[PDB]
DNA sequence: GCATGCATGCGCATGCATGCATGCAGCATGCATGCATGCATGCGCATGCATGC
């Protein structure tokens, strides 16, 4: 006949009985975990349920080893996640308890509205059993009471979302499976043979769309016969009905006319990204590829641009959208549905204490020696360059901003220039720092001009409105900015990091567009002599080409040189020979720091905010008044980068709380400052050989 | 219903495969690797034009004229004959001497329609892979059944057939919902490519030709835009050529393309595909056997472009750069630089662009350029462009396409700042970053460079310092690992040497010399070792503490080149580890070079 | 495509298959007669619906309300179990008891449409058989090849299909010409048949239903009009009831008929069908044994109608005439008859209708009338009647439907000239002569008869001759072979006799004597003997030479009537020889009923 | 034997199922065209860069 029928090993009777018990049963190595976590959701303290398959892989092979029978829960949502979440959802309502909190004038209407739901459902059910009893014509008297009612169907009662996550490997390994849901996947290795699959991929998101409403159900109320009307929507597009479908009206001779009611409807929370190949994956020779995710519920906003990030989903196809005159057959378009993202590199702003990380920290800082050992642990392979190791560490540490009232405003933020022969590995740190940083950016002169910093207009083609896309210093927005070849950079270029540096603001008037950026970011600059080597015999001014004001303004600068020197230069050969014949620094009796360590000590001292006192202060303004002193008189014999200015002062102020910050205290001490004073004046040391 | 000559056909390529014996064990070893492994190879086997030609010459013409009727016969006796040998169909390729049946764009016309065709050119846009849907499975909530219903279309099979436009379930039978299984589905791949005339080839000042090609399941994405390919298929016409109705309009004709079948990509000069040749046993033994001698790395260097005279220390270089060394990576994720670079400042009649092409004749990728040819984006790939679909998105440069290869430069000098800046990354990060509007990313260019320039004064002077001689920027002059100045000196005695020897010319081989740098590039992987060590420190602290004068500066780059010359060194030698021999002749060359 | 529930249904079939065995042996009992004789048989077999509710309660439920999705399942089961079994398809059909499925034309309704339904009825006109074409095979001229074509109608499977009709092919692909083959083609027979409600069945004063019924293959030329049949089958209905297009017409509805699969005859008094019976060698045995004893035609003849009082010279010629004797045919194309007749006359009270209608109810095929009631064409059948065809035909009559069998005529003596005259043929050359407008035939009809008069007085007077009393032409009377004188003389005691056998009544069996009768009617053909000659020579000669008065003259037709009854006890004896003793009965006999 | 009445066959009117065409009118449908949309194109201006003086 048409339209055979075939036999497949799947039974879902089976599984939803092992899903309730699961969901009734499971217990951690207090009652079920899931239970507390619907009796949060009744109470209204939750809105989104995590399904975790290491949980039901636990709950499998528990009832293998005394011996009863379970059936792969786990092989059969990998292989068709997307039908289980029907299944879960159901078992769930099956047994989401009573809420133990009253509802009250502080809750949400879309709470308002269900429980209004709830009791509706309660009275007609009630009222049709008292009808039916009346009559005298109880299971048989139940079931027709359901059979001729209508409700309020449990989807437009539900309240949570769900979610599932996959499968870890270290959990597979122990229990000697193989965990495909959890294999990072590049976005050229996906083909068709994965679709409706539950997978992994490894990218770097380049766009993400603003959050907008999808509708589900639309919902429409007849006056004539009072009932409310649910339309189902799963395409791009839709047709609003215009005549009542109610039974009532259906049987009479004159329906009434449907309206339209937002509140009554069923929206969703859309959010649609493109994630982008990362460069190790790409063969030999070849271009880049994208791939299209979509983020629906309370997931948004979890995912923003330049973020290196795996993201598990289930892989679903789409209508064909290309031109009608290249279709052969039925072509279909791919899209990922998201469901769990994890970030590479954790942000500061999301820290929070707890044991985990409280034990690590504790430890760290117990072994002592936390300044010095955290600053040797900046990019290691490299020889000497201490002492701007140590100020790398600082300006990722970052100072302590001011709010100094009347829409006043002072920077927090540290800015390094190194300035240096060829041949020191400049870029080497640049790139190391770089890496290190959560939101750091890296940038190389001509590469990006133009509308590559700042932003350019654009328009979405989810939506239809106009948008600004950042470039690479809105995109280093709370981050460090890295540049490379600093002064062959274009006088443009150099006017926006100006302003930038000064006021972490870029303004823009031009052509269809007159606004203001904001672009809360440090920069890290790196830049070579005028004439290559330095030449000793022309003042620093006249050796290199920036502007003097340019140089002025940055808080630390450093100029490096190369003296052969037939003693430091054995101990650097050494140090660069031993690192090609091994992989591993020649150190043995220091350990470095992880990056993942490293972030984690910066992010809890970035909590602190330490003060200044009055022994502190007049140390700050003797050491001011001698500094401003002396430099004058070596500006005036034309051997200087530049005068000392108040900008000097600040620089050491911000210098001195970085160190208190990094000491994790609040209170600032003489030593910090000496320090501090210490860093500046051997900034220059080179220069006086 | 069964066919008469259909089974006699499928008889007849029976007996075919029956007294050749190569394909049954070449199946058996397909069947034999996925077995084990289960990775998958897919079902398909090559067969040559040659022997069915030998052995059959009705079959041999049946199939080149009427494949229509031949291909699929075969096809079904290959199928049964592996259904029979073991313990999805199989399909066919074709490879031999096509005569007159090996076409391009510009040559293929109507009258080779339904014909199988050969046809030659270069890539010019492919399309994005989508999934096509083949079977539909679906479940019934109301009483637990799985149905499901097939797909196909025209471009599916050879010989035309009635239409049967299914439609997609959405009930069942009986009035019962329906819900979909994705997992249970079943898709298939689908590609579409253009091919166009090669540009060595097409009429000048003629707009050139192109034709399209489809391509299905496991020939999906074997190229890219810009290769030179040979694809081998069937021409076929579809639809009705506005017959159908009235369709008053008499412009348009019958839609045409090929169904593609096999595809080929073939190596040219200054294109980005590689060449590779097949190892024999002979080929291993006469290579490991001519290892062993002691003057390997004298015989090799000699054999480069022997029709010059002299110039055995470049000859030496350029070698040592073709065989490369080795690039570290650390679990931080530093990269240490591996590759080698060349510079050559000479008297303007001294071979320098004749060792230029011999470089980029014999590397088995090399990209050629001159000053100004390429300028801006046309070296770094800074380009955007988009398609309909609406996405923008770059295409590569010179660079670009030279990853893993080798770049010659001719009149070196002459370029501009614009780019010097762009190539200084190349040449010490080994990568290229681009942020435009819409687009930020970062493009590996690993690879190495050769370079020649022209002295500022015509000829080399001997009375000036180099500085004055070069006249260019120390910071690009400390990125190149070799520098050499050739001058031209007129004596007697070596005027008349080179007259005998270009007098000889004007009245080891090149393809033993690309397995033996194939071979040695893809085998070995030296380690370094503590002598090497040890020598390279003594002499990289005598350079940097020597107070002769040089005619480039000293960096640690100078000690990254000799650890680079003296893993190349042992490279040549096909030895793991490299030894004081080889340290000891990088640091000799060097020497040379500076002095 | 493949089925699940196909597959399922066909597996439990092959189960019920597997427990039952007797099917099996069936089948290869039929493969095996097919095989060695080569007549040819059918390949169809009988299943037990009481069997398979008793295996599988489900299953027999589904065949017998939805027979479209579970027959097939079956036939293909029994396909498979055959061809594997050996060293065309197979059908189905179906006995047992069909509960509330077996109806009649009257109480068959729109419910049980697309039900297993048995009816009950009488034909009442059949149709020509004709070949239908399934596959047409035609050859080509130009090219020396045979290509062939399939066809299929509506009514050929009980699932609906997609209709594809297909047209006759009369040109090659190319356009060659086409040659048809119609030694090679494929044709299949077909028939059309209506039941109505039985006559003995349906209300009076009431006009009746009817029904009609398709007939394919092996089923097509089973039976004739004006028989009592019962089919089983499958109530379908076929096309559209005026649904498609407008087809404003409303009246009509869907047209219905029943796609037939089993066909019985049955047996009914005054029936054109003959009664058997399936002996077993238990009966075989019983009637061997039973044959060796001396008083066997005693205590058979005793045996018939026990209720009535004496008779018993004429309860032994009525077993005479049961049993029959023997008809020659010479060479040169002669008939000699050899069927027996008996007339009896007596007095209006001697059960002379009590014994006719137990020979009615008793003998295998017999027809009983009245003086009066049948005249004309209704006892020599020759009307003419004609169907649509344009033909004009013969439709058989009482003595022609009587042919091998019986005639009971009772109220003899009221009949006419015109048809006694047509009787005499009948009587004696045993064939009836036909010679209206476009008809000159000649009917076999072959028939013994058995008939009751009364006197012309009321009752027999013993005072006049007898043919005073019986007047009936001597020319009749010549053509009956036994003639029997019956009167009720009143006695005392003969009265208490009768009147306590009346009593006894008012407060070897039937089956077996029929049994008995039909297997020494098929197996004995006895022949004359030298003793039996001269006997019967004596006892012609002193009748014909004796001057007593007797009830009927004398000619040949006596000599023939001795020959005849000495066969039949012959027969009766189960001897494969006449014997002086059989002669000796038979004189006797006839003796006795002649004075 | 002789006269009548009933059945029976012959002849004369007529209605009635099949099967076909023809003029006609109705109804789906292709076809003219009316349009917004998104895209690529060239088309000058501002200007950073290289060159000559
Ligand atoms: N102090 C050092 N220790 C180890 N390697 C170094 C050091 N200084 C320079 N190098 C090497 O020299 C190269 C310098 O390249 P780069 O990082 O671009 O610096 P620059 O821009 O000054 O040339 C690097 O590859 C690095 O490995
Ligand atoms: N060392 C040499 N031995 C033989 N022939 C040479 C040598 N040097 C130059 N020539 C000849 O002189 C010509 C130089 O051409 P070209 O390579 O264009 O000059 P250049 O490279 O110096 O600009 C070549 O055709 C080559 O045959
Ligand atoms: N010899 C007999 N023995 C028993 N019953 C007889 C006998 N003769 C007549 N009868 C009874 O008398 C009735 C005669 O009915 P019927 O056969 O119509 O009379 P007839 O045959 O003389 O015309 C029957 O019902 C039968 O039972
Ligand atoms: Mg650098
Ligand atoms: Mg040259
Ligand atoms: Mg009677
Ligand atoms: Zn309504």
């Amino acid at each position: 006949a048409a339209l055979p029928s075939i036999q497949l090993p799947v039974d879902y009777n089976n599984l939803f009985n092992e899903i309730t018990d699961f969901l009734v049963t499971f217990k951690q190595d207090k009652g079920p975990k899931y239970m507390a976590m619907l009796q949060k959701v009744a109470n209204r303290e939750l809105n989104s349920v995590i399904i975790d398959l290491d949980d039901i892989l636990q709950y499998q092979n528990e009832k293998f080893l005394q011996g009863t029978q379970a059936d792969d829960l786990v092989s059969a949502i990998q292989q068709n996640a997307n039908h289980f979440t029907e299944l879960f959802c159901r078992a769930i309502d099956n047994n989401m308890p009573l809420p133990t909190k009253e509802i009250d004038y502080k809750d949400d209407v879309l709470d308002v509205i269900l429980n209004q739901r709830r009791l509706r459902n309660e009275r007609m059910l009630s009222d049709r059993t008292n009808e039916i009893r009346s009559e005298n014509l109880n299971d048989a008297l139940r079931e027709v009471v359901e059979d001729e009612t209508e409700l309020f169907p449990p989807n437009l009662t539900r309240r949570y979302f769900l979610y599932f996550k996959p499968l870890s490997q270290n959990c597979a390994r122990r229990y000697r499976k193989k965990a495909i849901s959890s294999k990072p996947l590049s976005v050229r290795q996906i083909k068709g043979d994965f679709l409706g699959q539950l997978i992994t991929v490894r990218g770097i998101i380049t766009r993400v769309s603003d959050v907008k409403p999808a509708v589900e159900v639309i919902a429409y109320t007849c006056d004539q016969c009072g009932y409310e009307v649910f339309q189902e929507v799963n395409s791009r597009t839709f047709t609003p009905l215009s005549e009542c479908t109610s039974e009532e009206c259906s049987q009479n001779q004159t329906k009434g006319q449907l309206f339209m009611s937002t509140r009554a409807s069923k929206f969703s929370a859309f959010q649609e990204c493109k994630i982008q190949e990362l460069s190790q994956q790409v063969p030999v020779g070849h271009i880049p590829r994208s791939l299209n995710i979509h983020v629906n519920g309370t997931l948004v906003r979890s995912l923003s641009p330049g973020d290196i990030v795996d993201v598990t989903g289930i892989f679903l196809p789409a209508p064909y959208t290309g031109f009608k005159a290249l279709k052969a057959g039925l072509l279909t378009e791919t899209y990922l549905e998201a469901q769990f993202v994890r970030q590479h590199k954790k942000k500061f702003a999301s820290f929070s204490l707890t044991s985990d990380v409280e034990e690590r920290v504790m430890e760290l800082i117990t072994s002592g020696d936390v300044y010095n050992r955290l600053a040797k642990s900046i990019a290691p392979e490299i020889y000497g360059n201490l002492d701007v190791k140590k100020a790398l560490l600082l300006l990722l540490v970052g100072g302590v901003d001011k709010r100094v009232g009347d829409g006043m405003k002072i920077r927090g933020d540290i800015n390094v220039c190194l300035m240096g022969d060829p041949g020191v590995a400049k870029s080497q740190l640049l790139k190391a720092i770089c890496k290190i940083s959560p939101r750091g950016v890296y940038t190389t002169g001509k590469g990006s001009s133009g509308v590559g910093l700042t932003a350019a207009v654009m328009k979405d083609p989810v939506t239809d409105e106009m948008i600004l896309e950042g470039g690479a210093l809105v995109l280093a927005d709370n981050g460090i900015c890295c540049i490379d070849e600093f002064d062959k950079m274009d006088e443009s270029d150099r006017t926006a990091i100006h302003e930038v540096m000064e006021q972490q603001t870029i303004s823009i008037s031009k052509a269809g567009i007159n606004t203001t950026l904001n672009a809360r970011t440090s920069i890290l600059a790196a830049a070579n002599p005028l004439y290559g080597r330095y030449n000793p015999r022309l003042s620093p001014l006249d050796n290199i080409n920036l502007p003097a004001a340019l140089l002025s303004r940055f808080d630390i600068l450093f100029l490096m040189l190369d003296i052969p020197s037939r003693d430091d230069d054995e101990k650097l050969a050494e140090h660069v020979t031993y690192v090609h014949m091994h992989n591993k620094q020649p150190d043995l009796d220091f350990t470095p720091v992880e990056p993942s360590k490293m972030r984690e000590y910066i992010a809890y001292a970035k909590t602190k905010r330490p003060v200044m006192s009055e022994a502190v202060n007049d140390y700050v303004v003797q050491a001011y008044i001698r500094l401003r002193q002396d430099s004058k008189r070596e500006m005036d014999s034309k051997f200087s980068f530049g005068q000392a200015t108040p900008r000097t002062l600040l620089g050491i102020i911000r210098l001195s709380q970085a160190l208190a910050k990094l000491r994790l205290a609040d209170m600032v001490d003489i030593d910090d400052v000496e320090e501090a004073l210490r860093l500046v004046r051997v900034s220059k040391e080179s220069l006086y050989q | 219903a069964p066919d008469a000559v259909f089974g006699d056909r499928v008889r007849r390529f029976q007996e075919f495969l029956d007294t050749f014996t190569s394909y049954r064990d070449s199946v058996r070893s397909i069947q034999v690797y996925n077995s084990n492994n289960a990775n998958i190879l897919p079902h398909r086997i090559i067969i040559s034009l040659d022997d069915l030609r030998e052995f059959d010459r009705s079959f041999w013409s049946g199939i080149l004229v009427e494949p229509a009727y031949f291909i699929p016969p075969a096809e079904k006796a290959l199928t049964d004959l592996a259904d029979s040998m073991d313990d999805h169909p199989w399909k066919l390729s074709f490879k031999g001497s096509f005569g007159a049946h090996a076409l391009s764009p510009r040559t293929l016309t109507a009258q080779h329609l339904n014909k199988l065709v050969s046809v030659e050119g270069i890539v010019t846009k492919t399309s994005l892979v989508r999934p096509k849907l083949i079977r539909s499975v679906h479940y019934a909530a109301k009483t637990g059944r799985f149905h499901y219903r097939d797909y196909t279309d025209a471009t599916t099979t050879l010989t035309t057939r009635i239409p049967t436009p299914a439609i997609y379930p959405t009930e069942d039978t009986e009035g019962n919902k329906l819900t979909t299984e994705y997992g249970y589905s079943t898709f298939i791949d689908h590609q579409r490519i253009t091919v166009q005339e090669m540009p060595e080839m097409a009429p000048a000042g003629q707009l050139p030709r192109s034709i399209d090609v489809i391509l299905d399941d496991d020939l999906v994405d074997k190229t890219k835009p810009g290769d030179r390919v040979n694809v081998v298929g069937v021409f076929k016409s579809l639809g009705a050529g506005g017959m159908n109705q009235s369709n008053s309009n008499t412009l348009i004709g019958f839609k045409t393309l090929i169904l593609g079948n096999t595809v080929y990509p073939l190596h040219a000069r200054s294109t980005g595909v590689a060449a590779r040749q097949m190892l024999t046993d002979f080929d291993i033994r006469n290579i490991n056997k001519l290892s062993k001698k002691k003057d390997i790395f004298d015989i090799l260097s000699q054999s480069l472009a022997p029709s010059i005279y002299g110039h055995d220390h470049i000859k030496k270089a350029i070698l040592l750069m073709l065989m490369g060394g080795v690039e570290k990576n650390l679990e931080n994720g530093s990269h240490l630089r591996g590759d080698i670079n060349i510079l050559m400042v000479g008297d303007p009649s001294t071979a320098k662009s004749q060792l230029l092409r011999f470089v980029l004749n014999t590397a088995s990728l090399a990209i050629a350029t001159t000053g100004r040819g390429s300028s801006g984006v046309g070296l770094t790939a800074a380009v955007t462009t988009d398609r309909e679909t609406g996405e923008r998105r770059l295409e590569a440069g010179a660079m670009v396409l030279a990853d893993r290869g080798v770049v010659c430069i001719d009149e070196f000098d002459k370029m501009t700042d614009v780019d010097r800046v762009a190539i200084h990354e190349v040449m010490e990060q080994q990568t290229v970053t681009i942020a435009k509007a819409g687009i930020h990313t970062t493009l590996n260019a690993r690879c190495s460079v050769i370079a020649a320039a022209n002295p500022v004064f015509g000829q080399y002077d001997v009375n000036r310092d180099p500085h004055q001689n070069i006249a260019l920027p120390d910071s690009l002059l400390s990125r190149f690992d070799l520098l050499f100045v050739v001058t031209d000196d007129i004596n007697e005695i070596r005027d008349r040497s080179i007259s005998e020897h270009v007098l000889r010319t004007h009245r080891v081989t090149i393809p033993f010399l690309r397995k033996y740098v194939q071979y040695a590039k893809e085998r070995v992987i030296p380690q370094l070792t503590q002598e090497a060590i040890n020598v390279i420190v003594k002499n990289y602290t005598d350079l940097r503490n020597d107070d002769n004068t040089k005619k480039s500066p000293i960096t640690a780059r100078t000690l990254e080149t000799l650890i680079r010359l003296a893993t190349a060194h042992a490279k040549v030698r096909l030895s793991k580890t490299v030894n004081k021999v080889d340290a000891k002749v990088a640091a000799n060359l060097l020497r040379f070079a500076l002095l």
